[PDB]
């Protein structure tokens, strides 16, 4: 029982640490607000910085789009190879029943 | 018959290959979904900036909110570096420690699960431990309870 | 883009006077979100700390529920694994017979 | 799992409320100069259309 309460507390430690790391994972984008935080500090005309940030977001979005496209092609490739394995297995297994 | 044996080996082979490709497709779709979400977020943010520039009357309210979120993200990052005791930490690589401590928590949970089963079966009264112990002793002779 | 261009002159000279309204909407949003009609920017700090206390309590309860949830679902998982082993060795059978 | 789901919902709501309170705290300063005023609705019509 003593060992088990100790292991329970250890599980609690793991839980809290994992939860914290998850939280920061959620705040991943917020760290991008560092530009927003600095942008906010302008306290004056700052549309140019807004436009720069928008352009940067456009570049990032295009990069993400290409990344997604190539990942999609790769995934499709994996899909067809898996399907080919499926067909081959089906045929071989059918021939096994027949023999 | 020998041919059937060969067919069996072939089918086992294809079984393993199918397992692997199933896996690979799984991770590929996972990555695909992840990048789908990320691209969606990036384009939504792009649209938000478009609205901010178009609606410059927005009056930096969104900028204030984002700055506050930035401060909170900084605070959370510091808090995690504390709890995890990882001063060496960044948003980019925090995912690696996250999955690492996910494995850690899996290990802790599996341990404590075996512990929970053992404690549950520890409900067996004192008499059972004895009777088993003396049965073993009578069959083999004197033995320690740990070894029983 | 055209709307941005048209409003360019309009919104540039903000004079930090139309800025405090955002505080007004934020306060009102909290007033609806937080069941505190008396919520004032002055006493809002006591509410902040109190709701933080409630929130962290909620997180702690969530984590305890999570610990038990994890042990339980994993236990179900070994239950399932035993079931699959049994079916593979013998074939279909109920968990009671397992 | 059902219970933990409910707890997660409650936790999220508590977090959101805490954040709103944080927002009030942050914008107390902007409230400070709430007496200020400025020109408005100069080109609203075309902007609105």
């Amino acid at each position: 029982q003593q060992d088990y309460e100790t292991a329970k507390h250890s599980q609690h430690q793991a839980k809290q640490q994992a939860f914290a790391l998850v939280e920061i994972v959620q705040r991943r984008v917020h760290f991008s607000y560092s530009d927003s935080a600095g942008m906010l500090s302008e306290n004056a005309d700052l549309n140019d910085k807004l436009r720069q940030r928008l352009e940067h977001a456009e570049s990032d979005r295009s990069r993400a789009r290409e990344q997604l496209r190539q990942q999609q092609a790769q995934y499709s490739q994996f899909n067809q190879v898996l399907a080919s394995l499926k067909s081959s297995y089906e045929t071989k297994q059918d021939m096994l029943k027949e023999l | 018959q020998e041919k059937i044996d060969r067919y069996q080996v072939d089918l086992e082979e294809l079984s393993y290959r199918l397992e692997e490709q199933t896996d690979v497709v799984e991770e590929a779709g996972e990555l695909q979904a992840e990048y789908e979400a990320r691209t969606e977020a990036t384009e939504q943010e792009v649209d938000e900036l478009k609205s901010q520039l178009a609606d410059y009357q927005q009056a930096l309210d969104v900028q204030q909110t984002r700055a506050i979120q930035y401060q909170q993200a900084l605070q959370a990052l510091e808090r995690a570096r504390e709890l995890c005791r990882l001063p060496d930490l960044s948003v980019d690589n925090a995912e690696e420690w996250l999955e690492t401590f996910q494995a850690k928590e899996q290990q802790a949970t599996e341990a404590l699960l075996a512990l929970e089963q053992k404690l549950s079966v520890a409900d067996a009264a004192h008499n059972q431990f004895e009777q088993a112990y003396q049965l073993v002793k009578n069959i083999v002779g004197e033995t320690s309870r740990s070894e029983a």
